[PDB]
C-alpha cells in the first residue's frame, strides 16, 4: 500500500530531480559566459511548491 | 605555420604599390627588404617565384622581372 | 537570511570589474591586423570567424571588413559556411 | 621586440655605448647587438621585479601629462621624493610609465 | 647596494646572452670584451575661421626635447585622478636623480595640475 | 526672487571641419590622452580656462567645464589652435553651447514630500535611488535637482536665458514648501 | 674553414636526435610556434619605442 | 517521508558537476524545515493555522531550506568553498 509517504517521497525526488535540472541550466548559462552565478538566483522555489 | 602569410603579405604590398602608382616593375628581392623578407629562408622564395608568382592572375612577368599586369584591371 | 538585500550581486560586480579592467577591443592599423591575419592562417588552414576574433583582438565589425577585402566565405560540410583566410 | 624602458637610461647608455664600439671593432655584427639589448632588457625587467623590495613615497605638483599607446609621460615640477630613511628635494622631474 | 645590484644584474646579463651568443655561432670573447668596456664606461569677430586672434597660448616645448633634468622610468598599476589631482601607483622602476641612480618596488604619488 | 543662478558648467561642440589622426595628436599635445580601449577621443585639459575637451577623428569637439559662454568659447578656440598648431588644418566651424548646468541656494530648507505631492506631474522623488528632487520643467525644457538642504541644479540648458526663467518659475513653487 | 665546417656538420648530427625525439613523441616545429608568438609582441612592443624617440 | 525520504533524496541526488577553465561542485548536504507558515501581502511572515488556512484558501504548506555547498575549483591550485546555510 503506498500511503502518503511513498507517494509524496516519489513526487518529492521527480520535482527534485527537476530542480537541480534548472539549477544546472542556469548556472551553465552564466560559467559559459564566463561570470560566476548566484546560487540563490539559480534556485526556483515554484518547481517543488 | 610557416611561409604562407609571408607571400600573402608580398601579395598585399603589390596592391600597396598600386595604390602608390608605380606602374614600373620592381625586384623581388628589393620588395622583401621594403617588406622584412630577408629573414626567410631562399629556397621559399625561390619556389615562390617558380610557382606561385606565375599561378597568381594579378602578377605579370616583364623582362625576368615581375610584377602586376597593367591590362588586367580596368584602366 | 535568504535573499538578503544588496546594492550588486557580488558576481555582478566581479564581472563588472573584469570588463572594465580588460576594457574595449581597439581598432588597431590595418597592415597589423593583416599580418596577424595572415600568422593565423598559416597556423590552420580554416577558422571560424568566433575565434579569430579572439586570436585578432580587434572590433568584429573592423575584423569583418579587412576579412571581406581578401578573405571569403566558403559554404561547407564542416558545419556550417565560414570564412577562409586564403585571398583567392 | 619586449618592453624597451631601461635603454634610455644610465645603464643601457652604456651598453648601447659598448655594443657601438664593437660595432665600430667589426667584433660584433648589429643582429648581435640588438640580441644583447634584448636579452639584457629581459634581464634588468626580472631583476627589478624580484631583487626589489623596498618601498618609496614622492610629492609635488603636475606641470604636464601625456598618454598614449599605454604609456604615461608626466612632467612634475619642484617634486620631494620622500621615504623613510632619506628625503631626496628636485626642482623638476619626468616620469615615463608602462604596463 | 645599488651597485651591488647592478652587479647581479651584470651577471643576469651575462648568463642571459651566453646562449644567443652559442645560437649565433660567435665567440665567447665578444662577453668578456663587452663586459670590460661597459664596466669601463659606466665607471565682434563674425568670420571665426581664423585662429591667429590668438597668440602665446602655449609654453616652451623644449623641456620634452632637452630631457636632461632628471627622469624617472616605471610602471603603473593604477593612475587616478579627482578634478585637481593625479594619484600614483607606480611599481618597481628606476629613477634617475641628480646622477644618482634609485630602485624602489612600490611608489605612492600625489600631485596638482 | 532676488537670487540668479550661477553657472558651473558648460557644454559646447564645435567642428573642426577635418579628419584627425588621435594617435598623432596624443603623441605632440601637451596634456592630452588617448586610450582607444577606454574610450574612442583624446581628453586635453587647458588650466587657464580650466576646462578638459574630447577631440574625435570625424573633426568634432566637446569642450566642457567652462563656467561661462566666453569661456567655452575661448576655450574650443584654444583647443583648435593647438590642433593646429600640431599641423592639422582646424578650423571653427558650427560652435555652438548643447548644454549648461548651473547651481543655486534658495537659503531655507524644502519639503520635498509635499512638492512631489503637489507637482507629482514633474516631480521625481526617490531617497532610494537620489536623494534630490528632480522636477521636469516643460515650458523651459530644464531638469532641477532640488535638495532638503535647499541647494537647487539646473540642467539642459542651451543658453543662460533658460537657466534664469527656470529659476524665476520654480522659486514660487519652492517657496510655498518653505519648511 | 675545415674546423668550422666539421663543427656544423656536428649540429646535423644533433638534429639527427631531433628527429628520433619527434619519433619518440616535433621539437623543430613547435620551435617554430613559439617563433610565430613572438612577433605580434615584437610588433606591439616595437610600437613603444619609435613613439617613445620622438617623445624624448 | 518528512524526516527520512526528503532527507535521503536529497542526499542521493547527485552533486552538481559544472565546468566551461574553472569548475564548480554543487552540494545538497542537510534538510530543514520550518513550521507553517504564511506571508501577509507585507511580507510579514506569521504561523498559519489550519483553521486560517481553510478559511483563507491557503495551503497548509511548511517553508523547506536545504544547506549548499558550493565548491569552485579555479585551477589556480586554490578551491574555494563557500557554504549557503538554509537556501
Amino acid at each position: 500500500l503506498d500511503l502518503a509517504g511513498p507517494l509524496l517521497a516519489f513526487l518529492f525526488r521527480g520535482m527534485f530531480k527537476n530542480l537541480l535540472k534548472e539549477v544546472r541550466i542556469y548556472a551553465q548559462k552564466f560559467i559559459d559566459r564566463g561570470k560566476d552565478f548566484n546560487l540563490e538566483l539559480a534556485i526556483k522555489t515554484r518547481i517543488i511548491s | 605555420g610557416y611561409k604562407f602569410g609571408v607571400l600573402a603579405k608580398i601579395v598585399n604590398y603589390m596592391k600597396t604599390r598600386h595604390q602608390r602608382g608605380d606602374t614600373h616593375p620592381l625586384t623581388l628581392d628589393e620588395i622583401l627588404d621594403e617588406t622584412q623578407h630577408l629573414d626567410i629562408g631562399l629556397k621559399q622564395k625561390q619556389w615562390l617565384m617558380t610557382e606561385a608568382l606565375v599561378n597568381n592572375p594579378k602578377i605579370e612577368v616583364i623582362d625576368g622581372k615581375y610584377a602586376f599586369k597593367p591590362k588586367y584591371n580596368v584602366r | 537570511t535568504n535573499y538578503k538585500p544588496v546594492a550588486n550581486h557580488q558576481y555582478n560586480i566581479e564581472y563588472e570589474r573584469k570588463k572594465k579592467e580588460d576594457g574595449k577591443r581597439a581598432r588597431a592599423d590595418k597592415q597589423h591586423v593583416l599580418d596577424m591575419l595572415f600568422s593565423a592562417f598559416e597556423k590552420h588552414q580554416y577558422y571560424n570567424l568566433k575565434d579569430l576574433v579572439d586570436i585578432t583582438k580587434q572590433p568584429v565589425v573592423y575584423l569583418k571588413e579587412i576579412l571581406k577585402e581578401i578573405g571569403v566565405q566558403n559554404v561547407k560540410g564542416i558545419h556550417k559556411n565560414t570564412w577562409e583566410l586564403k585571398p583567392e | 621586440m619586449a618592453y624597451q624602458l631601461y635603454r634610455n637610461t644610465t645603464l643601457g647608455n652604456s651598453l648601447q655605448e659598448s655594443l657601438d664600439e664593437l660595432i665600430q671593432s667589426q667584433q660584433i655584427t648589429p643582429q648581435l647587438a640588438l640580441q644583447v639589448l634584448l636579452q639584457f632588457d629581459k634581464a634588468i625587467n626580472a631583476a627589478l621585479a624580484q631583487r626589489v623590495r623596498n618601498r618609496v613615497n614622492f610629492r609635488g605638483s603636475l606641470n604636464t601629462y601625456r598618454f598614449c599607446d599605454n604609456v604615461w609621460t608626466f612632467v612634475l615640477n619642484d617634486v620631494e621624493f620622500r621615504e623613510v630613511t632619506e628625503l631626496i628635494k628636485v626642482d623638476k622631474v619626468k616620469i615615463v610609465a608602462c604596463d | 647596494t645599488v651597485p651591488k645590484l647592478y652587479r647581479s644584474v651584470i651577471e643576469d646579463v651575462i648568463n642571459d646572452v651566453r646562449d644567443i651568443f652559442l645560437d649565433d655561432g660567435v665567440d665567447e670573447q665578444v662577453l668578456m670584451e663587452l663586459k670590460t668596456l661597459w664596466e669601463n664606461k659606466l665607471m565682434g569677430q563674425v568670420e571665426e575661421e581664423p585662429l591667429n586672434s590668438e597668440d602665446d597660448v602655449s609654453d616652451e616645448e623644449g623641456q620634452e626635447l632637452f630631457d636632461t633634468e632628471n627622469v624617472v622610468v616605471c610602471q603603473y598599476d593604477k593612475i587616478h585622478r579627482s578634478k585637481n589631482k593625479w594619484k600614483f601607483h607606480l611599481k618597481d622602476g628606476i629613477m634617475n636623480l641628480n646622477g644618482r641612480d634609485y630602485i624602489f618596488s612600490k611608489a605612492i604619488g600625489d600631485a596638482e595640475w | 526672487s532676488g537670487i540668479v543662478p550661477q553657472l558651473q558648467n558648460i557644454v559646447s561642440t564645435v567642428n573642426l571641419g577635418c579628419k584627425l589622426d588621435l594617435k598623432t595628436i596624443a603623441l605632440r599635445a601637451r596634456n592630452a590622452e588617448y586610450n582607444p580601449k577606454r574610450f574612442a577621443a583624446v581628453i586635453m585639459r587647458i588650466r587657464e580656462p580650466r576646462t578638459t575637451a574630447l577631440i574625435f577623428s570625424s573633426g568634432k569637439m566637446v569642450c566642457t567645464g567652462a563656467k561661462s559662454e566666453e569661456q567655452s568659447r575661448l576655450a574650443a578656440r584654444k583647443y583648435a589652435r593647438v590642433v593646429q598648431k600640431l599641423g592639422f588644418p582646424a578650423k571653427f566651424l558650427d560652435f555652438k553651447i548643447q548644454n549648461m548646468v548651473g547651481s543655486c541656494d534658495v537659503k531655507f530648507p524644502i519639503r520635498l514630500e509635499g512638492l512631489v505631492l503637489t507637482h507629482q506631474q514633474f516631480s521625481s522623488y526617490e531617497p532610494e535611488l537620489f536623494p534630490g528632487l528632480i522636477y521636469r520643467m516643460i515650458k523651459p525644457r530644464i531638469v532641477l535637482l532640488i535638495f532638503v538642504s535647499g541647494k537647487v541644479v539646473l540642467t539642459g540648458a542651451k543658453v543662460r536665458a533658460e537657466i534664469y526663467e527656470a529659476f524665476e518659475n520654480i522659486y514660487p513653487i519652492l517657496k510655498g514648501f518653505r519648511k | 674553414a675545415q674546423l668550422k665546417f666539421f663543427e656544423q656538420l656536428d649540429q646535423i648530427e644533433k638534429q639527427r636526435k631531433d628527429e628520433q625525439e619527434r619519433e619518440i613523441l616535433q621539437l623543430r616545429l613547435k620551435q617554430k610556434a613559439k617563433e610565430m608568438q613572438q612577433q605580434e609582441l615584437a610588433q606591439m612592443r616595437q610600437r613603444d619605442a619609435n613613439l617613445t624617440a620622438l617623445a624624448a | 517521508f518528512i524526516q527520512m525520504s526528503v532527507q535521503r533524496i536529497v542526499e542521493d541526488a547527485p552533486p552538481i558537476d559544472l565546468q566551461a577553465p574553472p569548475r564548480y561542485l554543487l552540494k545538497f548536504e542537510q534538510i530543514y524545515l520550518s513550521k507553517p507558515t504564511h506571508w501577509e501581502r507585507d511580507g510579514a511572515p506569521s504561523p498559519m493555522m489550519p483553521n486560517e488556512a481553510r478559511l483563507r484558501n491557503l495551503t497548509y504548506s511548511a517553508p523547506l531550506y536545504v544547506d549548499i555547498t558550493k565548491t569552485v575549483i579555479k585551477e589556480g591550485e586554490e578551491q574555494l568553498q563557500t557554504q549557503h546555510q538554509k537556501t
